RNA sequence: UUGACCUCAAAUCAGGUAGGAGUACCCGCUGAACUUAAGCAUAUCAAUAAGCGGAGGAAAAGAAACCAACCGGGAUUGC
RNA sequence: AUAUUGGCGAGAGACCGAUAGCGAACAAGUACAGUGAUGGAAAGAUGAAAAGAACUUUGAAAAGAGAGUGAAAAAGUACGU
RNA sequence: CGUGGAGGUCAGUGACGAAGCCUAGACCGUAAGGUCGGGUCGAACGGCCUCUAGUGCAGAUCUUGGUGGUAGUAGCAAAUAUUCAAAUGAGAACUUUGAAGACUGAAGUGGGGAAAGGUUCCACGUCAACAGCAGUUGGACGUGGGUUAGUCGAUCCUAAGAGAUGGGGAAGCUCCGUUUCAAAGGCCUGAUUUUAUGCAGGCCACCAUCGAAAGGGAAUCCGGUUAAGAUUCCGGAACCUGG
RNA sequence: AAACUUUCAACAACGGAUCUCUUGGUUCUCGCAUCGAUGAAGAACGCAGCGAAAUGCGAUACGUAAUGUGAAUUGCAGAAUUCCGUGAAUCAUCGAAUCUUUGAACGCACAUUGCGCCCCUUGGUAUUCCAGGGGGCAUGCCUGUUUGAGCGUCAUUU
């Protein structure tokens, strides 16, 4: 709401922060969700990935298959997968291209980069 | 690899000193094998510690000035700071008023009473 | 010939390294889309006179 | 712009071989193949009326 | 006249390369400069036309010491030091 | 067959000062042409364009040898 | 209070949409030329992912004619149309 | 009437394919035009009622870029001359090697320097553009290596010439002159090795700087090796200056 | 009954409109005052494992240190275990350092990393020359400590 001060209401001036957006920040916006029963346990969907955790793919066109994030890519805005990998012209690894916010989290990594970060970062952990 | 740096605010002028010996003959062994392999096991990891060793010393050596320099308006011109010419220079916090018997009758002796118009 | 200087040499010691563009890895890089140089120059046939 | 258009004056051919008015930009072969600004000419648009 | 020679026998520089820019404008016979003024407190840099300005002005190079002034004075005349507070 | 004050000088020390770029706007000094022209000069363009120096962080100006002939007037600049 | 075309931080907007707007959205006081003060270029666009072309036949190389990949090979390093 | 653009509305249309281009496809109108179909293409589109004026197009020697007829055209004549064989190759009148026949006749296309140029020389590899025919070679392109000095030069000095302080104009930015009223420079010795130097005699007129790679000038030649280049390295034979 | 030329509806070259778009650029308000002898700006000489061309940086030379964020980037290579919290990070933040030859840039110059002296320390078993490292010195005004001419003017002892 244009109303403050720091509040860009014009289309063309509001992709400032993406092409030269902080990489320290740039994670942030390469994060993803839960599903329907972490939601009720730790209140807080919006999680940042971790190479450490799993993840499994609902959309493109790999329905009932999960991957592993792996090495990431912020100029391009993307991840490849390490679990489902094609074969490129003998047989090795495709970078499949991929975001792990189109992805659904099956399995995580419970330690205590959570739990009392959660109490800093709002909620009630598990 | 990657070494410390709180490793080296911890030693004296002497320990730092054959240290930073240990770290010269490091570079001749870490600049001969490149023209065979295309890359070193460690090329990274050499620019970092001496940069880091020369920042202590240099530091526990100007630190020690502000010691028996403390306590004086006549310190050697490097314990301060480049900073600006207008702080050196315009009003003070004292010059802009000289306080004194007249001068005293402009803001002290006759400042500004508070007041309530109402009633 | 050859002799003149250094200080009037040195600002005319760099073309030397303009002798070597693109190997064969600067074709592909991030989001590239200038390849080779339009700054190569040799004075062969080439009358650059500074 | 008190400044579009404004950055150009110089002077070109005129009688003899087949050439045009067209401000002789220094160096030979170097793009500018006769150009400039002025009015409705040169590679350069011109803005009828002046916003004041 | 001439036989034919307008720039023939050329081989002594005018202009040598100026120390002080880079831009080849100097002399030793007049000892004056053409470019940003040579032995004297002079700079050749002025402002007429709408061109011919900005390459003596700033904010096309380097600037490696104004950058440390969008810097200090955004808090406060900040000359002192810091430490920790939330991890 | 002999010591002071004033004026005029000479260093590498503690403590200070000087030489410029960018430069919107503004100020002091000096100084042109072209356009219009019931021919030419006077005049207009024009206390101008361009260029230079100093100061400030707004500048110049301004707390009355000022403005009126009225119901006496109550600092400067700008719309 | 009043002024405020250069520096720094939002909307600076009922503009224009690559022969247009300032000279410059890109390497942009660029490239080339000149002894100097200067004038000042031409070229915006792949796809979700280069998977940027497996293998086989002819050929010295660069290609074409098949096949594979892709929603479409009527996008094939001469780039959407 | 059409195009671009803003506001409002049919709470429109829109991967059942928008808009733009072509169409020897059709209907309506006197003239400015629009709609439909097919092909191509795959992302936001159109009409009415208003507002805005940098919207439409055959010529101003108009500007910039690109493409024809002419045209598979003119030209490809300064400098006597080609041919055969072998190696390599898909491919040779022309590069390499050998032989024969010739041109230029130290006033030459030789062999050494300065200026310009700073990786165009040497080695290896390659033939898609350029190299106006050809060309495996090359001054095209990519990947490397060589740069070693007390001595021949330069630096130092001087003429021509440029240019400060101490004076003399101007509002500022400066110019001319080079000693045109000097308080300009501070040393040999005596009293002082261990005082990093304070007071008196006896002397000297030189007292900003820059300024020649054909001139000026105390000093090194010859031979061999390497893919290239020395008077520099190696080996042998010598001299001068300063402390 | 052919080839070629003009008018030429599809496919296939050279040439590469228009329309639909964007991280950016011209007319104008408000707010802020953060250039300037602890060394500015521009330019030249340069820097990473394949770095030629920008930016940044200046032999700590695409960084170091501190703070915040708290579990990477890349086309490829190299890769230690601090990876469940004495600090990854090509982004961002950045009060304290360093910054050659040039440059408002300093003994004296520049077609020339040109050309000297003094002080301290080590070696050449030499306080004087040479070499290396560190630290300095020039002009025009306005104050001040330690110190010099000139019978212009003005004073005190046998």
């Amino acid at each position: 709401a244009k109303q403050s001060l720091d509040v860009s209401s014009d289309r063309r001036k509001a992709r400032k922060a993406y092409f030269t957006a902080p990489s320290s920040q740039r994670r942030v916006l390469l994060s993803a969700p839960l599903s329907k029963e972490l939601r009720a346990q730790y209140g807080i969907k919006a999680l940042p990935i971790r190479r450490d955790d799993e993840v499994l793919v609902v959309r493109g066109s790999k329905k009932g298959q999960e991957g592993k994030i792996s090495s990431v890519y912020r100029l391009k805005f993307a991840v490849q997968v390490d679990k489902v990998t094609k074969e490129k012209v003998n047989g090795a690894s495709v970078p499949i291209n991929l975001h792990p916010s189109k992805l659904v989290i099956t399995k995580l990594h419970l330690d205590k980069d959570r739990k009392a970060l959660i109490q800093r970062k709002g909620g009630k952990l598990e | 690899a990657g070494v410390k740096a709180y490793e080296l605010r911890t030693k004296s002028k002497e320990q730092l000193a054959s240290q930073l010996v240990d770290l010269k003959k490091e570079l001749a062994e870490l600049k001969v094998q490149k023209l065979s392999r295309p890359s070193l096991p460690k090329i990274k990891t050499v620019r970092k510690s001496i940069a880091c060793v020369l920042t202590v010393i240099n530091e526990q050596q100007r630190e020690a000035v502000r010691q028996l320099y403390k306590g004086k308006k006549y310190q050697p011109k490097d314990l301060r700071a480049k900073k600006t010419r207008a702080l050196r220079r315009a009003l003070t916090k004292f010059e802009a008023s000289q306080v004194t018997e007249k001068q005293r009758k402009k803001q002290i002796a006759f400042p500004q009473r508070k007041y309530a118009i109402k009633a | 010939a050859a002799q003149k200087s250094f200080r009037i040499k040195q600002k005319m010691a760099k073309a030397k390294k303009q002798n070597r563009p693109l190997p064969q890895w600067i074709r592909l890089r991030t989001n590239n889309t200038i390849r080779y140089n339009a700054k190569r120059r040799n004075w062969r046939r080439t009358k650059m006179n500074i | 712009s008190e400044k579009a258009g404004h950055q150009t004056s110089a002077e070109s051919w005129g009688t003899g071989r087949a050439v045009a008015r067209i401000p002789r930009v220094g160096g030979g072969g170097t793009g500018r193949s006769g150009q400039g600004a002025f009015g409705n000419m040169c590679r350069g648009g011109r803005m009828f009326a002046p916003t004041k | 006249g001439k036989g034919t020679p307008s720039f023939g026998k050329r081989h002594n520089k005018s202009h040598t390369l100026c120390n002080r820019c880079g831009r080849r404008s100097f002399h030793v016979q007049k000892k004056t400069c053409s470019s940003c003024g040579y032995p004297a407190a002079k700079t050749r840099s002025y402002n007429w036309g709408a061109k011919a300005k900005r390459r003596h002005t700033t904010g096309t190079g380097r600037m490696r010491y104004l950058k440390h002034v969008s810097r200090r004075f955004k808090n406060g005349f900040q000359t002192g030091s810091a430490s920790k507070a939330s991890a």
